[PDB]
Parts: structure tokens; sequence; C-alpha cells
């Protein structure tokens, strides 16, 4: 049921999504180990993901959270990086995309920093790098991130190192 | 997949050391996210 629509680089929507991508790059404490050494990206394509059923699934739950939190979904746009983005866009997020060993428990993780989600694109800790060259810092191979609409509702604040 | 903390719908990991780090977030129900944009890119080698 999923269709992908290419956005033109002239389209304001392409531009606002790219800007969020580029402007949330940061240096990482691993010196590039997991995700590579870079200050910016070369954006090759931005596609809008359209699936009626997954969207209605989302908005149904959103309304439930909202009514539990004084009509405030607390909705954000956040990045998600993984080797399974091509399953996510067809079947939605579910428990198979949960980071079992994450700092905040077995859930589905999102980042404000695009460069953070980039660390997970080839696996946890960058896995073994790109499939073709085994390079966590590959400058050749195409990578894919999701920029996702996320309902946080009432969020538990964890201070953390 | 674990549950939310009782009385909450997600967790926010607030950075407390790396002054430059932005927040990270965790949800416990797949229906609480929609994968709106697929972005294909390469990282660029710095000069
Ligand atoms: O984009 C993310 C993907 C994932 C991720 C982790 C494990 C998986 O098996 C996965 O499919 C995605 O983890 C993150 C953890 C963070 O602290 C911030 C962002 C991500
Ligand atoms: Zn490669």
């Amino acid at each position: 049921g999923t269709i992908l629509i290419d956005l033109s680089p002239d389209d304001k929507e392409f531009q606002s999504v790219e800007e969020e991508m580029q402007s949330t790059v940061r240096e990482h404490r691993d010196g590039g180990h997991a995700g590579g050494i870079f200050n910016r990206y070369n954006i090759l394509k931005i596609q809008k993901v359209c699936n009626k059923k997954l969207w209605e699934r989302y908005t149904h739950r959103r309304k439930e959270v909202s009514e539990e939190n004084h009509n405030h979904a607390n909705e954000r746009m956040l990045f998600h990086g993984s080797p399974f983005v091509n399953a996510i866009i067809h079947k939605g997020f579910d428990e198979r995309h949960a980071y079992i060993g994450g700092m905040f428990g077995a859930g589905i993780y999102f980042a404000e920093n695009s460069s953070k989600s980039n660390q997970y694109v080839y696996g946890i800790g960058g896995g073994t790098g790109c499939p073709v060259h085994k390079d966590r810092s590959c400058y050749i191979c195409h990578r894919q991130l999701l920029f996702c609409r996320v309902t946080l509702g009432k969020s538990f604040l964890q201070f953390s190192a | 997949m674990a549950h939310s903390p009782p009385g909450h719908h997600s967790v926010t990991g607030r950075p407390s050391v790396n002054g430059l780090a932005l927040a990270e977030y965790v949800i416990y129900r797949g229906e609480q996210a929609y994968p709106e944009y697929l972005i294909t890119y390469q990282i660029m080698r710095p000069e």
C-alpha cells in the first residue's frame, strides 16, 4: 500500500527537510567511529512516504495520547536510522525495530540530531559499515534515513550522560 | 518491547554532559510514529 513520491529540489518541502538534515549534524564523541567522519551530507533524493493504512494507524493512536494529555499530542519530527527502513516504510514501525539494549529500555529510538541516527544506519554502533566496502565511513555508498512524525505525549525526562 | 513509564507515553533522553548534543526519544508503541520522509544521501568527506 505504500507509494513513494519524489520531491523536487525546488519544492519548499524538499528544502525544509534538507535544512533540518544538514543543520542538525554535530561531532560525536566516538570521533566518527560509528557513523563516519563528516560535517555535512550530499542529499541524493527526498521521498514522501504515503500509506493510508499506516497513517490512520498513526492518527488513531495520536488522538488517544492527546485525550490522555489535555489535548496535546506533543508531536515532533525526528530522525530514525536503521538497516530496516525499507521494511518500515511498507509495514510501519513495530516491536521488531526496538533497540533491545538501549539506554532507555527496549523501545523505538529517535534523534533530533540527524548525525546521531546516521550512526545506526548500518547497524548498532555502525555495524560493520557499508555492505559493499565494510566502511563505517564510506563516502561512496548511498545511505537512508527516515524523518518521522512522532507522538511523545507526556514524556518521561531522563537526564543522562 | 517494554512499556512506557507508568503515566507517560514516551521517554526523553536529555543530554547532561555534551553541551552540543540534542535530545533523543523513545516510544514503546509502533503506532506512535509515522515514517513521513525517506531521505537518500551520502556523507561528505571534509576538505
Ligand atoms: O535512529 C536511531 C535508530 C536506532 C536503532 C537502534 C537499534 C535498532 O535495531 C534499530 O533498528 C534502530 O537507535 C537509535 C538510538 C538513539 O539513541 C538515537 C537514534 C537511533
Ligand atoms: Zn561503501
